[PDB]
């Protein structure tokens, strides 16, 4: 359930 | 922050033609991971922006057709084939593989259509207003295109650019035409100094302006 | 289908604060990224917060960063905005956007809210002066001018709302905080003056409406 954004919004994290 | 540089602002193109939007970024948007976090937004008016493009080179669900991403490294291009009414807006370029992300400035289409002269109206201050102690003077210039225009104002025979305020309407969603307003506001005492009061229209429709002018009397 | 609604926005001095909502109807807030992004007055977009699907990680762009707090209540469905410590650059359309999974739509967003508007100033909220504008002198054009009042937004109708064909409304201007706007119609000669067009105009911010019949001088 914090695995939905891997790809560029993983970034701001 | 990654500058997204986009902007020709418009191109003209008729119904049924192709078109294309470029985008150029300040750099490489290639991610890390070997992708390019590029995606292209249209943004109707009177809405939110709608995703048409994300990766680069990949269309969303239920997004046309015409619609087709390409480029790569710092230049991009959405490309749309066809062209139909709906199509009218303006697209964004957007960039998510630089930590601050960033959007181009947009680009408006414009949609292609028959050259329409303006209809010019010029409006004397109100009575109302003239009690309150100012004078506006109102100049309409209706449903014309293309959208360059020249206004001019004259007093009493004499040309005159301070003070006037301007507004343009975006192209009309309907029959894809412009208008504009434009104002001459003064105070009362200054109104009443001159005479004659003139509003005169430079369209590529016309090789001589169009002309609406009045006294006080 | 997915349905995103802002509200909160309003005018707040400088160095003010207040909280922004954006209820989700359509889909489950607990289970996508979300983020605020705003338009500027301008037409520029420009990132103002995000929060993981998760829950558990937020991002901030520098320049908001540590003024505003992006934060979600998964039992109320509702994402929200709070704004503290606002500056006059903050003045701009807050709109509230969902992303999908990375599969669907490459961390992309698909769905964007309404906005709500957020206005940082001191101006001081301001009726608007209501003028009729008739000519002095086939298809005759008429208009009303909407002076002097603040903030935004104004709405202008004619007879009520039965009058749509041949209306334009202008963006309204600004200047020495107090914006001004016109509307123009057109109607056929022939019914004028027998049926009298009378222009609505309502600033709900000060609550103001104003009916005002356009006779001929």
């Amino acid at each position: 359930n914090e695995s939905l954004n891997t790809g560029w919004l993983a970034g701001l994290f | 922050d990654v500058l997204m540089t986009q902007t020709p602002l418009s191109l003209p193109v008729s119904l049924g033609d192709q078109a294309s939007i470029s985008c150029r970024s300040s750099q490489s948007l290639v991610h890390s991971d070997g992708n390019t976090y590029l995606e292209w937004y249209l943004q109707k008016p009177g809405q939110s922006p709608n995703l048409l493009i994300y990766k680069l080179s990949n269309r969303f669900s239920g997004v046309p057709d015409r619609f087709s991403g390409s480029g790569s490294g710092t230049d991009f291009t959405l490309k749309i084939s066809r062209v139909e009414a709906e199509d009218l807006g303006v697209y964004y370029c957007f960039q998510g593989s630089h930590v601050p992300p960033t959007f181009g400035g947009g680009t408006k289409l414009e949609i292609k259509r028959a050259d329409a002269a303006p209809t010019v109206s010029i409006f004397p201050p109100s009575s109302e207003q003239l009690t309150s102690g100012g004078a506006s003077v109102v100049c309409f210039l209706n449903n014309f295109y293309p959208k360059d225009i020249n206004v001019k104002w004259k007093i009493d025979g004499s040309e005159r650019q301070n003070g006037v305020l301007n507004s343009w309407t975006d192209q009309d969603s309907k029959d894809s035409t412009y208008s504009m307003s434009s104002t001459l506001t003064l105070t009362k005492d200054e109104y009443e100094r001159h005479n004659s009061y003139t509003c005169e229209a430079t369209h590529k429709t016309s090789t001589s302006p169009i002309v609406k002018s009045f006294n006080r009397n | 289908e997915v349905m995103l609604v802002e509200s909160g926005g309003d005018l707040v001095k400088p160095g003010g604060s207040l909280k922004l909502p954006c209820a989700a109807s359509g889909f489950t807030v607990s289970t996508y990224a979300m983020s605020w992004i705003r338009q500027t007055p301008e037409k520029r977009l420009e990132w103002v917060a995000t929060i993981s699907s998760g829950g558990s990680y937020t991002y901030y762009p520098d320049n908001v960063k540590g003024r505003f707090t992006i934060s979600r209540d998964i039992a109320k469905n509702t994402l929200y905005l709070q704004m503290s410590s606002l500056r006059s650059e903050d003045t701009a359309m807050y709109y509230c956007a969902r992303h999908p999974p990375t599969v669907v739509a490459g961390d992309a967003m698909d769905y964007w809210g309404q906005g709500t508007s957020v206005t940082v100033s001191s101006a001081k909220t301001t009726p608007p002066s209501v003028y009729p504008l008739a000519p002095g002198s086939s298809m005759v054009t008429l208009g009303c001018l909407v002076k002097g009042y603040f903030p935004e937004p104004v709405t202008v109708t004619w007879n009520s709302g039965s009058l749509s064909s041949g209306v334009h409304t202008f963006p309204a201007v600004l200047q020495s905080d107090l914006y001004t706007l016109s509307s123009s119609v057109t109607v056929p000669s022939s019914t004028w003056p027998s049926e009298t067009v009378t222009c609505n105009v309502a600033h709900p911010a000060s609550s103001t409406k104003v009916d005002k019949k356009i006779v001929p001088r």
